[PDB]
């Protein structure tokens, strides 16, 4: 049970503490809060999404806050902070003055126009990429790692994430959304070197697979992953009745042979050595194709199945009758039972349709690879984030010196009261860069009034006050870019975000 | 894995025992119901000849007497095949199992 | 998809649907209809129609003629 | 201590026996409602009126004219006879194996299930 204004100052008081100390741990150049356990346990970071947990939470918008920030953790996971930032802004600055000129109302809609304003500019001040260039790539994926500081392994893995998340990027609606990971399959791996590494082509298949009686290698033999059925039937079709006595195991077992057969022989109709096998799995199935010397790997995920159905690119097979390569294990395809470390690995590579590979991750050990994986897990998505969005924006100020001009003149000619959310949305744009600021740790007042110039004739379309340069600088030059969706996945997000809180005066339990 | 290959020669080798004294018993079984025929075909013709089979003995003629028991011998006969089939059958499978039990050992 | 514009009432009902993919039918004229809530799939006969194996092709047929 | 391992062995020992002979008893029991269910085939078949020869007492068997092969008994309840039509009483024969059937059944589970926890017994014995 809250209230109206008061829900209204809590949103703003609360999401401007929720906007805030991460900004200080923003940055490449950043500050690292420290977080106190009421036990004394100490926490440095600066990930707000670790910093929103230790944290005790109440206020339920601020929950809200967690929300979006998680739905956005869930997105990026990057920015989650930077797009809880500007919902702070927005909040704070015309919320309580437009409310007290009484509206959310006027708040809500300009924010449709601040966002639209932006999208334009965001397609004028984003440029395209070569995702056909994975160096044009690199250099994001090179840009993406090293805000949080690590470069050391990344610098390759920022190759191998290119590599792959183009490939484990097929994708159509027909419109050809590509928004495909679970293509793209890791591996925790000892020994190797971080800085040796690859992608292998469909599914390798390392995590509950070590299977070593998959045989090892499988030239052209098929995988047969089954939604059969393949379980015994114990009578003619089906299942007869229990084993309680000699005279049932003599009929019945027979029985069960054949319905694994004539499957198993439907499964040898696309002629298999390696069968995973994971609906109708039965202690005669492998036995079966034990006998029929065809491995068949039981005690297996469908998920291997599904990273194996993405290993040769196939689907699942239902079908008791005729089983097929397209039904199962598409294209010629290999299956091999690969030792990075001394770690049993089935490698089915070669789907059936190309852009197959996954990533095979090799650290000196585990751990020191876990550093490439969680990085390269950065990496990896940024790739698919470009791949998702060819286009890019020199960033810091120039990001967000940009709009705010053409929404202010926005707000100039729309002159209305929705020109005091374009006059709210103006500098919200440059918290970041005062973060920036902070970053380099300057003069934000003079470095903002520098850099409102400097989009008073450049126009800010690369020109930024970047923190780790310090100074009001083209971005593209020196290099500051992210795919365009990215900038507008914070910026769509704390817009809707803020409008969200906007919406509320009641908290009722 | 091996547990289920080492299920299946422990169900067989205990199972595949009995079958063959089985068809043993039977074989036995067709002869006395065939010579209890006999006994009565000896009497060329006996109407006080009684057949029944236990506590009771109801009177019949001989005929279907014998009707009944050159089955009887038939059908103490019969399951002799099915219980030496029952027998064949384990032989056979106590070997996979005991098979896939070495070459998953092997693989 | 096509045109915003296109956008049309159309006469009785465009399945979403799998089409037939055999080669069927695109047009059959004044439809008796089945429609099936049910699929009609397959399951495995041990024993189909027939019996005799005259070739290797009769011993498939069997349990193919289901 | 030492006896100990040494009395649990064949202790279960002759559960095995026990059962194994309780369900060969449950074999016989059952063998004989048959008996009764297939000799009314029988008196239907030759007669009412064909000679009968049943046992009068020990070594002695007494005759008798077949009579009403549709008056065939049942018995059960504690005391009780119910007499049954041809029809009937092969039913309640049917039935009371069927209920001595997992009666006799569930022994087996039970029989085999006390030799290998001898033998576990065993097991640790020369253990």
């Amino acid at each position: 049970r809250e209230s109206g204004r008061k829900v209204q100052s809590g949103n703003i008081n609360a999401a401007k503490t929720i906007a805030d100390i991460i900004r200080t741990c923003l940055g490449p150049k950043s500050m690292m809060k420290m977080l106190l356990d009421p036990m004394g346990g100490i926490v440095m970071t600066n990930d707000g999404n670790a910093i929103l947990r230790e944290i005790q939470v109440q206020h339920p918008a601020a929950k809200s806050m967690i929300e979006i920030s998680r739905t956005q953790d869930e997105e990026v996971g990057d920015g989650t902070t930077s797009v809880i930032i500007l919902a702070g802004e927005m909040l704070s600055v015309a919320e309580h003055f437009l409310e007290q000129q009484m509206h959310p109302t006027v708040v809500i809609s300009a924010y449709r126009k601040a966002l639209d304003d932006m999208i334009s500019t965001l397609k004028k001040i984003s440029i395209p990429v070569d995702i056909s260039d994975s160096d044009m790539m690199l250099n994001i994926i090179n840009s993406s790692i090293t805000t949080k500081a690590i470069s050391r392994w990344s610098s390759l893995a920022c190759n191998i994430a290119l590599d792959a998340v183009k490939m484990v990027q097929f994708e159509e609606n027909g419109r050809k959304e590509i928004d495909i990971k679970k293509y793209a399959r890791v591996e925790k791996i000892p020994g190797g070197i971080i800085e040796d590494s690859c992608v292998l082509r469909g599914v390798m298949i390392n995590k509950d697979v070590t299977h070593p009686r998959m045989r090892r290698y499988i030239k052209n033999p098929r995988i047969v992953l089954l939604d059969s059925s393949l379980e015994y039937k114990k009578g003619e079709s089906q299942t007869d009745i229990e084993i309680t006595r000699e005279e049932d195991f003599t009929r019945i077992l027979q029985m069960e042979e054949e319905y694994i057969q004539q499957l198993c022989e439907d499964i040898i109709q696309l002629k298999p050595d390696v069968v995973i096998t994971e609906k109708g799995i039965s202690d005669l199935a492998q036995h079966y194709l034990m006998r029929a010397n065809i491995t068949a790997i039981r005690r297996v995920r469908k998920t291997d199945n599904n990273r194996i159905a993405r290993a040769c690119g196939a689907r699942i097979v239902s079908r008791p009758e005729e089983l097929r390569e397209d039904d199962v294990g598409t294209g010629a395809g290999l299956l091999e039972i690969k030792k990075i470390g001394d770690e049993y690995f089935t490698f089915i590579t070669d789907c059936k349709d190309p852009k197959a590979c996954t990533i095979l991750l090799r650290g000196a050990s585990k751990e020191i690879l876990s550093e490439v994986e969680r990085n390269l897990q950065d990496a990896m998505q940024v790739c698919r984030n470009v791949l998702l969005d060819p286009q890019l924006v020199p960033g810091g100020g120039a990001s967000e010196m940009a709009v705010a001009h053409a929404l202010t003149e926005k707000s100039k000619a729309m002159t209305g009261v929705e020109q005091w959310p374009y006059r709210a949305v103006a500098q919200a744009l440059e918290v970041i860069p005062r973060t920036l600021i902070q970053n380099c740790g300057a003069s934000t007042i003079r470095l903002l009034t520098s850099l409102r110039a400097k989009h008073t004739q450049e126009n800010c379309e690369t020109w930024g006050v970047n923190g780790e340069t310090g100074t009001l600088v083209d971005m593209k030059e020196l290099g500051i870019w992210e795919p365009l969706a990215v900038k507008l996945q914070t910026y769509k997000t704390a817009v809707e975000t803020a409008v969200l809180l906007l919406r509320i005066d009641d908290i009722v339990s | 894995a091996f547990t289920e290959l080492q299920a299946k020669v422990i169900d067989t080798q205990q199972k595949v025992k009995l079958a063959d004294i089985q068809i043993e018993q039977l074989n036995r079984t067709k002869k006395h119901a065939h010579l209890t025929d006999t006994e009565i075909m000896t009497l060329v013709d006996e109407t006080n000849m009684y057949e029944g089979v236990g506590r009771m003995f109801i009177l019949q003629s001989k005929e279907a007497i014998h009707s009944q028991l050159l089955e009887k011998q038939k059908i103490a006969e019969e399951k002799i095949k099915e219980l030496e089939q029952k027998k064949s059958y384990l032989e056979r499978s106590v070997k996979e199992a005991e098979d896939n039990i070495r070459e998953m050992l092997m693989a | 998809g096509r045109s915003q514009m296109e956008s049309m009432l159309i006469s009785g009902y465009a399945l979403n649907c799998v089409v037939g993919s055999q080669g069927m039918p695109k047009r059959i004229v004044n439809a008796k209809i089945a429609c099936l809530d049910f699929s009609l799939q397959k399951t495995k006969m041990k024993l189909g129609v027939q019996v005799v194996i005259t070739d290797p092709e009769k011993l498939d047929q069997i349990r193919q003629r289901e | 201590n030492l006896p100990q391992l040494e009395m649990l062995k064949n202790q279960l020992d002759q559960e095995v026996e026990f059962l194994s002979t309780s369900i060969a008893q449950l074999k016989v029991v059952q063998t004989k409602y048959v008996e009764a269910k297939d000799c009314l085939n029988v008196l239907n078949k030759s007669n009412e009126g064909k000679e009968l020869l049943v046992p009068l007492t020990s070594s002695m068997y007494v005759p008798g004219k077949l009579h009403d092969v549709e008056h065939v008994l049942i018995d059960v309840g504690t005391g009780y006879y119910v007499e049954k039509t041809a029809e009937d009483a092969k039913d309640f024969f049917k039935r009371k194996i069927d209920f001595l059937t997992k009666q006799m059944e569930k022994i087996q589970p039970a029989l085999q299930e006390k030799h290998a926890m001898k033998q576990a017994v065993m097991e640790m014995m020369s253990q």
